[PDB]
């Protein structure tokens, strides 16, 4: 192991694997994403069958590795060839031998295994060039999907921990200015100033101070921070070794789910891996500042994410949010001082003093810079790692990278931040994805996550979704989020029976505005904000609900479906999938459903081709 | 000591000083705010969020602040009448009522913010509205016997293991510390039953008397023989060592 | 005589600080599928802690459990993309099959259904993980044929 | 200490005024069981009264735990009231049981000085119970016993 006592060495070393990397250009290297998304999609028997057939070619065998989250999870296993800089999508085991033999061997490019635009009818060769990719600006996550996670040499070549070296010379007060300048706002969905968080942790005398990397992921359908902190940990050590710096702090605490044990492994063997090259312990690079950091692994707890919540869950005790009126850059672990900043806040930061502030400044919008990482799920065509810079309108998220909404049934809302959010009706796809804007909507930025509603997605099914999600992960110390939860979910659970009223619509409305205004932390304030959200753009839904329709299909037994008889092609698909047999159509010719036999269960109206059948009124005079 | 703060409670005005709650500030001006989880010899949690008041900054909007918890650094104006206070309080007790519909607490305070029970929004009245006030008088006794054991609406205050607490004392301060009643400490001659377990009581040698059990008293370490006696019996035992000379 | 043994093993490969105590109790549940009263008394006593916030931490959790679960767990997706894709669907199916519901184990000790916030693959959704596998883009009746196969190879397995 | 309480037990007839003032003064009501000074009669007219001493050195407030048990400016042992959770523990620390419980208000109940002004001292008709300053707690009896040298 090289413990680099000085600066130099580390930038001598970095030089040797420069030099190193540019003798190994014309090897072909295979890396293949290794990803929560791919892992469970099966790409660890494509990186085992790729290791075994690169076995036994030529005197030196082709490399072969495994990255972090390429970014296009709807493409599934993905291993990238550098012999050609190729883009594999959907690589089986059965394509091994033909990818070695072919690509990596002949250098034949297979032409079936390329990417190919479902809308202009193109294969695309590079990932660069990808749609989906190719309005992206990935800055974050630039080494995420092309490194190996837990090989610091790969960190160390692509200009890593230099940002490192930049601050020891810069001192602790240049680089909190420089945070402060660079508008980096934290990306945790707060959106607090990072820089005014790092001075006021410095101002405070009190000592000792800590460092925390946020790696819980609390939002359901929500995995950019997990992705980032499996794509490379480094880029997350370095800015808790450069915030620790600025702070003068000298412990560092990465909070992560024992759920996540790809990202636990990864983060400690990188962790190991500084250790051991002196990045992290006693007298980092001869700079007299030592700085160690460890791995406190939680259980799965929406409200262990929140800050208060974080620290007593650290401590030992369990993640109860406490109200404090003394912020944790003064009173935080152990009411010692602690910049508490999630894992995407903390990677920003070598991009901050690597890159430069006026660099920096230059993305995004005014008071929003930089980029965002988004993890856009949902009913989208794309589903994957979106990082855009600040001010992107949603119609580009949605429709230039995310491709529109599954098959093609119509746009209906987005919902942005999840259960702490609220969701954006297709009206409102031209706003700003920046801070500020998606706050002026009712909805929030939140953790990142985008889901994406089609007219398949009852809203009131949706909000009450959220709600059972939020009462379910509550800590239940306050009464309002502890009992009015409870509340909606009654009000919400009427409603998708059919046994709503439009006073029950209103005491919803006045319940969660009474929740929002009287909660303790942070869940049960936002918890209001999908009802809310979904009352003032969806009114009609809930009207509808309340008459005893559902007009997305959703809430079973409030609709009889509607087989149209000019569109439907006989495939009679949803006839073997009625429960009840209540379709009855003409061989390979247009169907017909009995409404009164017809009971509403939704089943049908999935498994349409065409999409010719959608939901009715139901006929309640007989 | 840093320089009080003037600020102004429904129009009146009033010097408290530093890192002073509201609630601490309407009471020594003579203001009364309701509470049900706050315990002034308790470390505060905020559990309930019943005491909530208005605070009104110098150009910014009123805002609801637990008022046994906010503490006055700068010059603001509470008011503790206002329709959105009054709004959130009764939301609150609806929900408390519902919860321990029996209590006769917050069927006063209902009483007083003209809240009913509601038959469909009660789900499991168990008479008991997790305001942590036992646990955190069992945990500043000195004993840390009970304490919560589930999240959310299923949230319980439990003896560790659902078994009768093997760190008590039958001190029985938990069940004084009870807004609703939920506790109950029963005594049957010399014999004291809390949180479902036997604990035996102390009888004074010369009047049957009972003010604690054999383990408070071992817990306490008080080696002293009298200690057993009742407060009664003691005083009069030591009182007879004073031979008083009638010459 | 075992299981003490076993407890004192993980107890002495950790310190006597009660930050400890969730990783403590998380290698507990791994080593036995579950948190017995012995095993946490012991834990308890160890960090010079009550026993109630043990109980509490235990508690706090849903992955720790207080009864033992099956030999598989069956985790069910129920993040915002599973749920808009028919993730309800799903998880009503494998209750209805396996007469159970959410977070309740088996007559014959073999499956414990669970529902999961989210697994990362979103893509693939609903997504269903049994043990250490996952099974995405599952419908109701790809359930019947990975409930059963999972249960009679897991008797196998096991013996 | 500005003022002590001072008892004689040779002064004292057992009307038991003490406790009745006591009670009228803190209850509100003539309840001698909750007066905090308890007068005891013995054979051959022996009558002692009986009150909290304010101890310098008080087991009270060793054992209390609530921090309901302090001294304050004039050197008394004071109960708040508002932060006693019912322990009892200061029941069993005193070794004179000079310290009760009231079971209806919740509250340890010892004795006060009336924060200056005794009503056991204002009603006792014999000055068994006395309120001299602290720098005089035994000069009025010295001088009571001396004065039977004088007399010769
Ligand atoms: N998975 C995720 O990332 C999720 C994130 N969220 C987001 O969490 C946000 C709520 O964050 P909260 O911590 O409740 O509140 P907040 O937004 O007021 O504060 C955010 C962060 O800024 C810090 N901070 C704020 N003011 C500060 C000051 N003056 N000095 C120093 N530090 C300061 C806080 O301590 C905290 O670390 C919401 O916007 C919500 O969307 C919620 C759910 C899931
Ligand atoms: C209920 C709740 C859950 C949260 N979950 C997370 C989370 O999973 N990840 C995260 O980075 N912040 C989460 N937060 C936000 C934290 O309170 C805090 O803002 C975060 O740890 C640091 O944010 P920053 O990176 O913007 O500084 C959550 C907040 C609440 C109220
Ligand atoms: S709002 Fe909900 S999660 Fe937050 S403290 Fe109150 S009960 Fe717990
Ligand atoms: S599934 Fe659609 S296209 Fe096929 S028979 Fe039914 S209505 Fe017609
Ligand atoms: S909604 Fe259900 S019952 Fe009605 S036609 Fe479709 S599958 Fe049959
Ligand atoms: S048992 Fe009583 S004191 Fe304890 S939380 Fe419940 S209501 Fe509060
Ligand atoms: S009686 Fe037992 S549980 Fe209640 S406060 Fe005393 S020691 Fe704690
Ligand atoms: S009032 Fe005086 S004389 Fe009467 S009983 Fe009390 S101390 Fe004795
Ligand atoms: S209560 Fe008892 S121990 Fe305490 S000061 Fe009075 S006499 Fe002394
Ligand atoms: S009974 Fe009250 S005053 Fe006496 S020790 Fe207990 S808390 Fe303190
Ligand atoms: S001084 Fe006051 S409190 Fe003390 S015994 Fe006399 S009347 Fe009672
Ligand atoms: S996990 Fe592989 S592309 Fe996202
Ligand atoms: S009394 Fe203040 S929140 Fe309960
Ligand atoms: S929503 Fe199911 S894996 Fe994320
Ligand atoms: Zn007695």
């Amino acid at each position: 192991m090289p413990l680099f006592l000085k600066p130099d060495d580390l930038r001598n070393y970095r030089l040797k694997l420069k030099d190193d990397l540019k003798r190994a250009s014309l090897l072909p290297v295979v890396r293949v994403c290794c990803g929560t998304g791919c892992v469970s999609n099966g790409s660890m028997e494509v990186l085992s069958a790729l290791e075994e057939a690169l076995k036994g070619i030529g005197k030196v065998e082709p490399v072969v590795k495994f990255t972090g989250c390429h970014g296009f999870c709807e493409r599934g296993p993905i291993v990238i060839v550098s012999p050609g800089e190729i883009f594999y999508q959907n690589v089986k085991t059965k394509d091994v031998p033909e990818i070695v033999q072919k690509t990596i061997l002949d250098g034949e490019v297979i032409e079936r295994l390329l990417y190919r635009d479902p809308v202009t009818k193109k294969t695309y060769r590079s990932d660069h060039e990808i749609p989906f990719y190719a309005n992206q600006q990935r800055l974050v996550l630039r080494r995420s999907g092309h490194i190996d996670p837990t090989s610091i040499e790969d960190y160390i070549a692509t200009d890593g921990y230099e940002a490192l070296c930049l601050a020891f010379k810069l001192g602790p007060d240049e680089i909190i200015k420089q945070i402060t300048d660079s508008y980096l706002r934290g990306r945790g969905g707060g959106g607090f100033r990072t820089g005014y968080k790092w001075k006021s942790c410095r101002e405070v005398d009190d000592f000792p101070k800590y460092v925390i990397a946020n790696g819980d992921e609390g939002d359901p359908g929500a995995f950019m921070d997990r992705s980032l902190m499996e794509g490379d940990p480094h880029s997350v050590i370095e800015g808790m070794i450069i915030g620790a710096y600025a702070i003068g702090a000298n412990e560092g605490y990465i909070y992560v789910r024992n759920e996540y044990p790809l990202a636990v492994r990864r983060l400690q063997i990188a962790i190991e891996r500084a250790r051991e090259y002196g990045l992290l312990g006693k007298n980092i690079l001869g700079s007299g500042f030592d700085f160690d950091i460890q791995i406190c692994k939680g259980g799965g707890a929406f409200v262990c994410g929140e800050s208060s919540a974080l620290m007593r869950s650290i401590e030992g005790y369990p993640g109860v949010p406490r109200v404090k009126y003394i912020h944790a850059t003064e009173q935080g672990l152990w009411d010692k001082p602690t910049v508490l900043n999630n894992v995407e806040t903390w990677a920003n930061v070598p991009i901050i003093l690597m890159n430069g502030v006026e660099w920096y400044k230059s993305l995004g919008t005014e008071r929003n810079s930089g980029t965002k990482i988004f993890a856009l799920v949902g009913k989208v065509k794309n589903t994957g790692l979106v990082e855009v810079p600040m001010g992107v309108t949603l119609r580009k998220i949605i429709y230039e990278i995310g491709g529109g909404t599954l098959k093609d049934k119509a746009f209906k809302a987005v919902q942005t931040g999840g259960p702490s959010g609220g969701c954006i009706p297709a009206s409102l796809l031209d706003l700003s994805v920046d801070f500020d804007t998606l706050v002026k909507a009712g909805s929030m930025m939140g953790s990142g996550g985008m889901i994406v509603m089609d007219e398949r997605s009852c809203m009131v099914d949706v909000a009450k979704y959220f709600i059972d999600f939020l009462v379910e992960e509550s800590c239940g110390k306050c009464t309002p989020c502890r009992e009015g939860l409870k509340v909606l979910q009654k009000l919400l659970h009427d409603l998708t029976e059919g046994k709503g009223s439009l006073q029950d619509v209103g005491l919803l409305e006045d319940t969660a505005h009474e929740l929002g205004k009287t909660a303790l932390c942070g869940l049960g304030k936002t918890a209001a904000n999908p009802v809310l959200s979904t009352l003032k753009y969806f009114h009609e839904e809930y009207e509808e609900h309340v008459e005893g329709y559902c007009r997305a299909g959703v809430c079973t037994g409030l609709f009889a479906a509607k087989i149209d008889k000019d569109s439907c092609i006989g495939c009679g698909q949803c006839a073997r999938t009625c429960p009840v047999k209540a379709i009855s159509g003409e061989v390979r010719g247009p169907h017909v459903v009995d409404a009164l036999k017809c009971i509403g269960c939704g089943q049908c109206m999935d498994v349409c081709p065409t999409n010719s059948i959608a939901s009715s009124r139901r006929v309640k005079n007989a | 000591m840093r320089d009080p703060i003037d600020i102004v409670i429904d129009g009146v005005s009033l010097s408290v000083p530093m890192e002073t709650t509201v609630l601490e500030a309407a009471q020594m001006a003579g203001v009364e705010i309701p509470t049900l989880c706050h315990h002034p010899a308790l470390p505060p949690d905020g559990n309930c969020r019943l005491c909530m008041v208005e605070i009104l900054r110098p150009g910014r909007r009123g805002e609801l602040a637990i008022s046994c918890m906010y503490p006055i650094r700068a010059q603001i104006e509470v008011n503790t009448k206002s329709d959105e206070v009054i709004r959130a309080r009764k939301f609150v007790l609806k929900l408390l009522l519902n919860r321990a519909p029996k209590s006769a607490r917050l069927n006063a305070l209902a009483n007083e913010y003209g809240v009913s029970v509601e038959s469909r929004f009660s789900f499991d009245p168990d008479e008991c509205v997790r305001c942590d006030r036992c646990v955190r008088a069992c945990e500043t006794l000195g004993p840390s016997a009970i304490g919560p054991a589930w999240r959310g609406f299923n949230k319980r205050i439990v003896p560790p293991f659902m078994e009768p607490p093997r760190q008590c004392i039958g001190c029985g301060a938990c069940a004084d510390v009870c807004p609703t009643g939920y506790i109950e400490c029963v005594d049957e001659g010399d014999e004291r039953t809390i949180w479902d377990r036997k604990f035996t009581l102390i009888r004074c040698p010369i009047c049957g008397q009972t003010y604690t059990t054999e383990e408070a008293l071992k817990f306490t370490g008080i080696e002293d023989p009298d200690a057993r006696l009742c407060p009664t019996c003691r005083k009069r035992e030591y009182a007879s060592k004073f031979r008083i000379f009638v010459h | 005589a075992t299981s003490d043994v076993a407890i004192s093993d993980i107890l002495c490969r950790y310190e006597k600080n009660p930050r400890f105590l969730l990783q403590v109790l998380l290698d507990v549940q791994e080593k036995f599928r579950y948190l017995p009263t012995d095993a946490m008394r012991s834990v308890a006593e160890y960090f010079e802690i009550p026993e109630s916030r043990v109980f509490a931490v235990a508690t706090f959790y849903k992955v720790l459990s207080l009864v033992p679960k099956g030999e598989k767990t069956i985790k069910v997706c129920q993040g915002t993309a599973c749920h808009l894709r028919g993730g309800s669907q799903i998880l009503n199916a494998i209750s209805e099959r396996l007469k159970i519901r959410a977070g309740e184990t088996t007559k014959d000790g073999i499956f414990t259904l669970e529902t999961v916030n989210c697994l990362g693959c979103c893509a693939m959704a609903p997504v269903m993980m049994v043990g250490d596998k996952v099974y995405g883009k599952l419908s109701v009746a790809d359930v019947a044929r990975i409930l059963e196969a999972e249960k009679e190879d897991a008797i196998i397995s096991k013996a | 200490m500005e003022k002590v309480l001072v008892i004689s037990p040779e002064k004292c007839v057992g009307c038991g005024s003490c406790e009745l003032a006591c009670s009228l003064e803190k209850e509100g009501e003539c309840r001698p069981s909750l007066a905090r000074v308890t007068v005891y009669r013995f054979e051959a007219g022996a009558n002692v009264p009986m009150t909290c001493q304010q101890c310098d050195d008080a087991p009270c407030i060793s054992v209390c735990k609530a921090g309901a048990l302090a001294r304050d400016e004039k050197n008394v042992v004071q109960v708040d009231s508002s932060k006693c959770i019912g322990c009892r523990m200061c029941v069993m620390a005193c070794p004179f049981g000079n310290m009760s419980y009231h079971w209806e208000q919740s509250t340890a109940i010892k004795c006060d000085q009336c924060n200056g002004s005794p009503y056991c001292v204002e009603f006792c008709p014999t000055k068994a119970l006395d309120y001299v300053p602290a720098d005089a707690i035994s000069l009025q009896k010295k001088k009571e016993f001396s004065a039977r040298f004088a007399k010769i």
